[PDB]
């Protein structure tokens, strides 16, 4: 049900053509202008600055979390009685 | 050894529009026909101008013959001089009215002009094949420039040609891109490139200062309303 829910979802997502457009009220970064995108939104709020695009700022290798691995599992029930007795 | 002052040759191109004239054939008065089709551009009920280069020669007008000469031995330069000097008797003959929109084209000039208000900076912004819209032909009759297909050789390289012959192969009519126009996706700013020749080369990274100061790394994409087509 998972499965077909996501694939359903996703399929439906997509739409046939294109056009751009501009975000009358919204600033662009050079002088006197708009913003402008170049797909079909929905509406203004589903506009993200392309924050897809930029790359994710990564902390030094020594600074960085780690965690520690052990190998766990839920074994079965004949390891388990014995392991128990 | 060469000639490079175009104010002088737009003057001598403006008078000769100006002075040329047929006398009506009632002798009522006389008609000045190449200016009546100047107006016909300012109206937008035509598109393109044909002169006859026999009528600058033999027209009652000082340095006529030397014009003709000019005209015929470099005519790929002359015609950017023509397109200048009917450009600015379109505007003294249309003043601070508006030439009515008519493509899509036309309404994104209009548009995005006043945009730009809410003439240095309209020559700096956009190149002359987007700011100037109609066409320029020459012609002649003298034999002096009748030629063969067999005869034209190096010394016709940039020069003005005349012949007949007969059509062999024809094909059909395909649009052909004269100017290219791209925006950045992230400055949203805009960049004119005019193409001349078979190829061109589209440029990948945004030139302008702010964008590229802030090394926001915004795309160019291209779009066909801005940009213009010919037959
Ligand atoms: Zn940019």
């Amino acid at each position: 049900e998972n499965h077909v829910v996501k694939e359903t979802q996703k399929r439906k997502s997509f739409s046939r053509f294109g056009g751009s457009y501009t975000i009358k009220g919204l600033k662009g970064i050079s002088a006197n202008s708009s913003q402008v995108v170049f797909k079909p939104i929905q509406n203004v709020e589903k506009h993200n600055f392309l924050d897809d695009r930029k790359a994710k700022k990564r902390a030094p290798r020594n600074r960085r979390p780690f965690e520690i691995d052990t190998n766990s599992h839920f074994a079965s029930s004949e390891v388990r009685g014995m392991l128990r007795d | 050894t060469y000639n490079t002052d175009w104010a002088a040759e737009k003057t001598k191109i403006r008078s000769f529009f100006d002075e040329y004239y047929v006398d009506n054939e009632d002798g009522s008065g006389k008609a000045f026909p190449y200016r009546d089709q100047v107006f016909e551009i300012a109206r937008r009920d035509k598109q393109a101008i044909v002169v006859n280069v026999d009528h600058i020669k033999e027209s009652d007008i000082p340095d006529a013959l030397e014009l003709s000469e000019a005209i015929t031995s470099n005519t790929k330069r002359y015609e950017v001089l023509f397109k200048d000097t009917i450009s600015d008797m379109i505007q003294d003959y249309l003043g601070d009215k508006q030439a009515p929109v008519i493509d899509a084209l036309d309404a994104y000039m209009f548009q995005r002009l006043h945009m730009d208000r809410n003439l240095q900076d309209k020559r700096k912004k956009y190149p002359p094949q987007l700011l100037q819209r109609f066409e320029v032909y020459f012609t002649t009759d003298d034999a002096a420039h009748e030629t063969c297909v067999r005869n034209i050789k190096a010394t016709e390289i940039g020069h003005l040609v005349s012949m007949k012959g007969v059509v062999i192969r024809a094909t059909e009519v395909k649009p052909c891109v004269e100017v290219m126009t791209y925006t950045c996706d992230t400055c949203a700013a805009e960049v004119y490139q005019p193409v001349k020749g078979m190829q061109f080369t589209p440029p990948v990274n945004c030139p302008n200062k702010e964008c590229v100061e802030a090394k926001a790394n915004g795309r160019l994409h291209m779009q066909l309303r801005g940009s213009k087509f010919v037959k």
